[PDB]
């Protein structure tokens, strides 16, 4: 697997700082480059995680699982840790498409059943049912 | 600092930006460029309060966080023909249908 | 600075910057002109269309935090559709 | 039923506490490579079930050693009283117990020794930082090893 955490065992401190409305879920991707899910940091909240160099991590919205950036990037990898300063890993909201904030305002206010009774294009039920998936944006990231 | 503005008269809306720290005769000069009109032919209002040429917006109350992209504040205007200011006139825009019950 | 003029179904006329407008794919196409009209795309969305237009450009490349792009329940149908249309 | 695990490193002697708290007999040399639970009624404040979780064997990062360890619902850190690998299993069963504040207690072990290298202020400074209560034990001495398993037990009642 490209996009996997590196087994160095070099521990790099590291701060996770939600800067987004959103409930973060810090995703680790693993050795074998399977996403795992760690603790959600609420709105506004600063915390001083202990992570490895070379390890690998994304970070997405707790309930909806939307894409949320870190460092103006999708993806983030502890740097070698300096005089014993924390790395700093700004989680931030990416400028979605129009399309998909509207359908992100959709998913909220209507259950996945009700859909396809929405007065919209029956193109636009499938873009509403193609929920966000963590594992279909790795195969577009190791794609770049 | 910059704020955000859309500058309304009648059925016409102009979306642009300027520093809070410019003055309201420096945004009709911008206007001028838009809708080639002189400042003295014109007049920008916030809400029904006719707002002098030489007060800076931020003293208007256009700030930053009354005034964003995402959600920017209005300032009327008011065009003069023949020597007579007209009155203040904003054609509301259309209203959505009624939330749907699945909504 | 350079404006293009859109007007709605309705007949409300809304100037933005160039720049701003070519965020949608849609308006780009058909100013490959500064003038478009939608006769499909009502005021109250084509003017929160133009909201969006100004939030990405200003915000896009931008280093620090974002501010959340509100939409409102009752205009989320029709912005859907208008963006789906417009592909911005 | 309380379920009390007590983690720790090596010779650190977190098995000498556990035995001192049930059998009551100080252990010597007790294996360090056997893991063994133990169950104990016991009277604190209301009769309960305190079953012990004495940790042993080699670093596992395994899903199965996690859900092991998930299980626990009050965690007894302990460290010698004569380094801060301490930090590294906090934040260990922080991670498979998903939260800031699970019932933990922290325990510097083997406070009958004279060689102390650690600072009982430091101890207690760390304590404060995570919000846990830090009791001095000696299982030799059998003095206050009842004490941590119990003020464990008051920190789940309160969770
Ligand atoms: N003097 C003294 N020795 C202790 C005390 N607690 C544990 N030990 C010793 O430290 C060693 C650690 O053994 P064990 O309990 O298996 O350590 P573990 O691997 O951390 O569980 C044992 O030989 C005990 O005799 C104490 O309070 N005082
Ligand atoms: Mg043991």
């Amino acid at each position: 697997p490209v996009l996997r955490s590196v087994n160095s065992r070099e521990p790099s401190q590291v701060i996770f700082c939600n800067r987004s409305p959103r409930v973060v879920l810090p995703v680790w991707l693993n050795f074998d480059g399977e996403p795992q899910p760690y603790p959600t940091l609420p709105p506004g909240t600063g915390r001083r995680i202990h992570s490895y160099r070379g390890h690998l991590w994304l970070f997405r919205d707790a309930g909806t699982h939307d894409g949320l950036l870190v460092n103006q990037t999708e993806l983030f990898v502890p740097s070698l840790n300096v005089d014993g300063q924390p790395i700093f890993a700004n989680i931030t909201l990416p400028v979605y498409t129009l399309k998909e904030r509207c359908l992100q305002v959709v998913r909220s206010l209507v259950k996945p059943e009700n859909y396809r009774r929405l007065d919209i294009v029956r193109s636009l039920y499938e873009d509403l049912e193609d929920h966000p998936n963590v594992q279909k944006d790795l195969e577009r990231l190791t794609q770049e | 600092m910059d704020v955000f503005l859309m500058i309304r008269r009648h059925k016409t809306t102009i979306f642009t930006d300027a520093k809070e720290s410019s003055t309201v005769f420096e945004l009709k000069r911008i206007v001028e460029g838009i809708l080639k009109r002189p400042p003295d032919e014109q007049r920008l209002y916030k809400d029904d309060q006719l707002l002098d040429d030489g007060k800076t917006l931020g003293e208007c109350g256009f700030t930053s966080q009354t005034a964003r992209p995402q959600a920017p504040a209005t300032v009327g205007l008011a065009f003069r023909a023949d020597d007579t200011f007209e009155a203040l006139c904003i054609e509301p825009f259309s209203s959505p249908p009624e939330l749907p019950d699945v909504m | 600075m350079m404006y293009v003029k859109l007007i709605s179904s309705d007949g409300h006329e809304f100037i933005v910057k160039r720049e701003h407008a070519l965020t949608s794919g849609t308006i780009k196409a058909m100013l490959s002109t500064n003038e478009v009209n939608f006769r499909e795309i009502p005021s109250h969305v084509l003017s929160k269309v133009c909201m969006y237009f100004t939030y990405k450009v200003r915000y896009t490349n931008s280093s620090t935090e974002i501010p959340e792009f509100p939409i409102a329940p009752e205009i989320a149908l029709e912005l859907l559709m208008a963006a789906n249309f417009l592909d911005c | 039923e309380y379920k009390l695990v007590v983690v720790g490193a090596d010779g650190v002697g977190k098995s000498a506490l556990t035995i001192q708290l049930i059998q009551n007999h100080f252990v010597d040399e007790y294996d360090p490579t056997i893991e063994d639970s133990y169950r104990k009624q016991v009277v604190i404040d209301e009769t309960c079930l305190l079953d012990i979780l004495d940790t042993a064997g080699q670093e596992e990062y395994s899903a199965m050693r996690d859900q092991y360890m998930r299980t626990g619902e009050g965690f007894l850190c302990v460290f010698a009283i004569n380094f801060e690998d301490i930090h590294h299993y906090r934040e260990q069963i922080k991670r498979v117990k998903d939260s800031e504040d699970v019932p933990m207690v922290l325990v510097g072990n083997k406070s009958d020794l004279p060689s102390r290298t650690v600072d009982t202020k430091q101890a207690q400074d760390l304590a404060r930082s995570y919000g846990i209560p830090f009791i001095e034990t000696s299982a030799k001495t059998r003095q206050g090893v009842d004490d941590a398993f119990y003020t464990l037990v008051r920190e789940i009642r309160k969770h």
